[PDB]
């Protein structure tokens, strides 16, 4: 059994290992991009990517034909759905909003949303009234877990968001609200 | 891959002395070592081993109070530290790997070597020399004191023919199965008490003494020999 | 008549504590997916919740039953070690808990990289070595009693009673309750407040920070008011609304997460 | 539209009687109780996947952890873990030879790893490329063919050494899901979200049958070990069977208490038992030739992700979505 | 999409009876062997416990 024993060392090592990685898998709250973000995320192929703020870590999953892959995404701590409304392709992106929320395993995943280009829209153009006008519709839809929205630091928002979701579930864990 | 052994010399007895083992082209923090001496007319002994991390550490009952062992993986170098030695351990030293896995190939590699100069298991190779001729099967049996088979069903023996010049190799793994680098014509057989190794065809390379080892236990004593003549 | 009534209510709060406390060791050891380092907390508290029904109730029901001591006088003061030790690691085992919730609530982005098993570890390693530490030293060693009272057993060694001297008292008092209970009246009033907004901006809280901080600090308040002030048949009353608490704390502190009303689910289900 | 009509006219009129009639004649198997009798934990995050070695002793599983490992599941030891560059492996395999390991997802890529080096230490032997859309099965059809299933629509044969594919498979319309080939190694099905199992042969390198029994998607599916039949599980909570030399369903075992789909399906070695994964909590095991339910398999909390009989019959293993593997018996 | 249907055409389908007597023939046949289908004994069974 010298060999037998040596294989449960070896094993032991590995699941000392595996702990070692559990801990560091542990304190990173990762988060998923959804639908410019381009300039979000740097300040087909997924572009997954590591960044710290306030000591505190973060795992963004940068991401069209509807497939099964989004299920496995359950654990997310909280879903960026950015959406560049420079207009139909809006109605898509409403679209795309429905498909998750009737996912029925995207539940309890809250989901971020984020109205960016808003240099875009000013030079496509109150005016500022009617550009909140339809980001309301915006919302009307997005009526049909609780979604954030934001309408012009982007760093800063998703951050204190995440702290808002992770204190409402944990708040929740212990029957709190 | 690569061991490269320093160390050694004449020196008076009751002395200190450090040898170094250098390890270069794979990844031995996971690799268990192991120490085997040789005297220059006697076969192979065993020494010392250590794990992967360092952390179960056996030694040779014969002598383990005047020997220190010890690896540090960052400075990718194995050592092993003789004290009080005495005119007994005048022998030329190999560093050898293993690995510890299910399906695994332990003594794998053996080291280049170092010289230096100033009951429990055993086997029983009867045979010392046997010369043999072209395209005839040569036979080479050894012997246990205890039977080597466990109940896992697998029986721990392997075998260690050296080249005569170079560090010994290894053939035979787990009584039945054959290393990496090794023509399919050496192949062991037994039944679980008395084993032997067969070989279908015969070249120069296969000139050399074969050794057979045991595992059950952690001492790990291993066999006394048999030269082989074309 | 009246006492058989009693025995029967005392062995059936005792039967209580221990069926709830070993069902939840059993439950969490079992099931395996309740390994996290949050629930060690929980499941530790109920050992020594056990260790309390097994070892402090016992005797104190004895001697309500029968009154006279059927024990030496160092087996009295094994039990009154116990009754400090097990007592004290449980009200701050509570403080353990409450500080473990307010980094889970008050600060929730970084506090899977403030709490590790490392500080889990830590926590009950502290609240168990100042329980021993305040326990056991000064009643063996003598110090936990004046002379006065030394010369009170002396005369009649037949039945003997818990009581303290100032410093004892004062040292009792503050590493037993009066700390937890500021952390209490700190944590939880914190983590009520930050409940109390996010509910308001959402657009129950009160009903569990009520039940589980009141049930604690009513059980066990009388008990110290009493210790404390008059230092200078009640008393078995208060200790037993405080062994009380020891029976309803694996069931309050359970009940109330969803994922040990699942275990608890589950594990009636075995039976 | 007459050639499909015609089509049809002729497979409708080659089917005389259904084997429900001549199988309620038969002795059934009663109960199985089938008994957790090892336990694998040491995982992260949910397993996606495993697949048994040809000595039915070591599995390899992988997880949204980002790392494969290989158990020992005699002994529970982890043989080997595998750190994978991206943490998006939807699938696995271990080739029958037993010295590479697979794995692919939404990386678009897939990795071939060499266990048997020269150190210790394993690495990606070939990572290769050439798909469009996420890799769903990458069976290993030998040791240097690989035979993997992408969602663009066509699944792929590839030769490890060159690294392009040799062959490929465009008769689809939608994206296959799930791909089982034969124990002969000669013939392999797929579903998509067509409803439509397709059967290949290897060497001819196009559609040689279609199948188009279900409704909403083939979710899962699998071989019989004869090799003769093939058993898929779709969303309908349906788990058709169909032959090969009939080219007509046989029987479905569906059962209207489930209205979730299926994760996956899998035999035993004599065939006379169906098991099957739900997302209900359960696996429930059918009979193959009864369409009755002969008992549950119930010791998880989440979605069973992947169940797989070994090639021996000993065991069968469910590794789930809460980070643990269960190897019943 | 001709060839599809031509090939489909000239697939040469085959009775089901004949593949369901197959099915259970082979399924009765290779019975004995196969575990899961009885409790096995602890003797061969590799992991006991
Ligand atoms: N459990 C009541 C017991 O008498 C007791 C008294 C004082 C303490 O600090 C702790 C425990």
């Amino acid at each position: 059994s010298a060999e037998d024993k040596a294989a449960v060392e070896r094993s032991k090592m590995i699941e000392k290992q595996i702990q070692k990685d559990k801990q560091i898998y542990r304190a990173t709250h990762r988060l998923l991009l959804l639908g410019g973000k381009n300039t979000i995320v740097k300040q087909s192929g997924i572009f997954e990517t590591k960044f710290q703020v306030d000591k505190v870590n973060f795992h963004m999953f940068d991401v069209d034909e509807r497939r099964k892959w989004i299920q496995c995404f359950n654990d997310v701590t909280a879903i960026i759905f950015v959406t560049a409304c420079s207009s139909n392709r809006l109605r898509a992106s409403l679209k795309l909003f429905d498909s998750i929320w009737n996912n029925k395993w995207l539940r309890d995943t809250s989901v971020i949303l984020f109205l960016n280009k808003q240099d875009l829209l000013a030079e496509k153009i109150e005016v500022i009234r009617a550009k909140y006008f339809i980001r309301d519709e915006f919302l009307r839809i997005s009526t049909a877990h609780y979604c954030y929205p934001h309408f012009t630091e982007n760093i800063r928002r998703v951050f204190n968001d995440c702290r808002d979701i992770i204190q409402r579930m944990h708040l929740r864990q212990y029957e709190l609200l | 891959v690569q061991l490269v052994e320093s160390g050694g010399g004449l020196v008076q007895p009751g002395g200190s002395r450090k040898l170094s083992c250098s390890a270069s082209g794979f990844a031995f923090s996971s690799f268990g070592m192991h120490w085997v001496r040789q005297a220059p007319e006697k076969g192979l002994e065993w020494v010392a081993y250590i794990s992967s991390g360092s952390g179960t550490i056996y030694y040779a009952d014969t002598v383990k109070g005047r020997f220190t062992i010890s690896r540090d993986d960052p400075k990718n170098t194995l050592f092993l530290q003789m004290t009080s030695l005495r005119s007994e351990d005048t022998a030329m030293y190999y560093c050898v790997r293993s690995i510890y896995y299910y399906g695994s190939s332990p003594f794998d590699f053996w080291g280049q070597g170092t010289t230096l100069t100033v009951s429990d298991i055993v086997m029983t190779q009867a045979t010392s020399s046997v010369p043999v001729t072209p395209g005839e099967s040569v036979s080479i049996s050894c012997r246990s004191s205890k039977s080597l088979l466990h109940s896992n069903g697998n029986t721990y023996l392997y075998w260690f023919l050296q080249r005569p010049g170079q560090s010994p190799q290894l053939l035979i793994y787990r009584m039945s199965n054959l290393a990496s680098g090794v023509p399919d014509r050496f192949s062991g057989s037994g039944s679980g008490t008395a084993f032997t190794l067969t070989i279908s065809r015969l070249e120069a390379e296969d000139v050399g003494v074969y050794y057979c080892m045991q595992h059950l236990e952690y001492p790990l004593t291993f066999g006394a020999g048999t030269k082989l003549e074309l | 008549l009246k006492l058989v009534l009693k025995t029967l209510a005392l062995v059936t709060i005792i039967s209580s504590a221990v069926f709830g406390n070993l069902l939840v060791v059993t439950s969490v050891i079992r099931h395996h997916k309740l390994r996290i380092t949050t629930n060690y907390f929980i499941v530790s508290l109920a050992l020594a919740d056990t260790l309390v029904a097994l070892f402090a109730m016992t005797f104190n029901a004895s001697v309500t039953i029968s009154g006279r001591w059927l024990f030496n006088q160092t087996v009295c003061d094994f039990w009154n070690s116990c009754d400090v030790l097990f007592s004290t690691a449980s009200i701050m085992h509570l403080c353990c808990i409450s500080v473990d919730r307010y980094y889970a609530i008050i600060k929730p982005l970084e506090y899977p990289t403030k709490i590790t098993g490392r500080t889990v570890a830590i926590m009950l390693t502290c609240a168990w070595v100042s329980s021993g530490l305040i326990s056991f030293i000064p009643i063996f060693l003598g110090w936990y009693t004046t002379n006065e009272h030394l010369v009170y057993k002396v005369e009649h060694p037949d039945e003997c009673i818990f009581v303290v001297n100032k410093p004892y008292a004062i040292i009792s008092s503050s590493v037993s309750f009066w700390i937890p209970c500021c952390i209490m009246l700190f944590t939880y009033w914190r983590i009520y407040v930050e409940a109390t907004r996010q509910e308001k901006m959402l657009c129950k809280a009160a009903k569990t920070l009520g039940i589980i901080m009141g049930a604690f600090i009513l059980c066990w308040l009388p008990f110290f008011l009493w210790y404390v002030s008059i230092t200078m048949l009640v008393v078995d009353l208060l200790f037993w609304i405080g062994y009380l608490n020891s029976s309803l704390n694996p069931v309050i502190y359970a009940y109330f997460n969803r994922e040990f009303r699942q275990a608890f689910k589950e594990t009636l289900q075995a039976i | 539209e007459q050639l499909k009509n015609q089509i049809r006219d002729a497979r409708k009129a080659c089917a005389d009687a259904t084997l429900s009639q001549i199988t309620n004649n038969i002795d059934p198997v009663g109960r199985i109780q089938m008994r957790t009798r090892r336990t694998l934990r040491g995982h992260l995050a949910k397993i996606y996947a495993m697949h048994w070695g040809t000595d039915s002793r070591l599995l390899v599983s992988a997880s949204q952890d980002g790392k494969l490992i290989i158990w020992d599941s005699y002994t529970t030891n982890k043989v080997h873990a595998i750190p994978l560059r991206s943490s998006w492996v939807m699938t696995c395999a271990y080739a029958p030879s037993g010295n590479y390991v697979a794995c692919g997802g939404l990386d678009n890529i897939c990795s071939i790893y060499n266990l048997k080096t020269r150190e210790g230490n394993v690495r990606v032997s070939r990572e290769l490329a050439g798909h469009t859309g996420y890799l769903s099965c990458c069976r290993f059809l030998d040791d240097n063919q690989i035979v993997t299933s992408s969602g663009d629509t066509t699944c792929a044969l590839w030769d490890i050494e060159t690294g392009q594919q040799t062959t490929t498979f465009t008769g689809h319309t939608g994206d296959v899901m799930s791909l089982s080939l034969a124990p002969d190694t000669r013939l392999f099905v797929s579903g998509a979200c067509d409803a439509s199992a397709k059967l290949w042969d290897v060497r001819e390198g196009m559609c040689r049958q279609t199948f188009t029994g279900h409704e909403s998607d083939i979710n899962a599916i699998c071989f019989f070990p004869n090799g003769n039949a093939f058993a898929t599980g779709s969303d309908d909570a349906t788990c058709r069977l169909f032959d090969l030399r009939a080219d007509q369903e046989l029987m479905t075992y569906s059962h209207d208490n489930i209205i979730c789909g299926i994760t996956s399906v899998s035999f035993s070695k004599s065939g006379r038992l169906l098991l099957a994964g739900y997302d209900d909590f359960n696996c429930n095991v059918w009979d193959a030739l009864k369409a009755d339910r002969a008992g549950v398999l119930a010791g998880h909390d989440n979605r069973v992700s992947c169940l797989g009989v070994t090639d021996d019959g000993m065991a069968v293993a469910t590794g789930s979505w809460d980070s643990f593997l269960k190897i019943w018996n | 999409l001709v060839e599809q249907l031509k090939m489909e055409a000239n697939i040469d389908r085959i009775k089901v009876s004949k593949a369901a007597a197959d099915l259970m023939a082979y399924c009765e046949a290779h019975a004995k062997e196969d575990p899961l289908l009885t409790p096995v004994p602890a003797s061969e069974n590799p992991f006991r416990e």
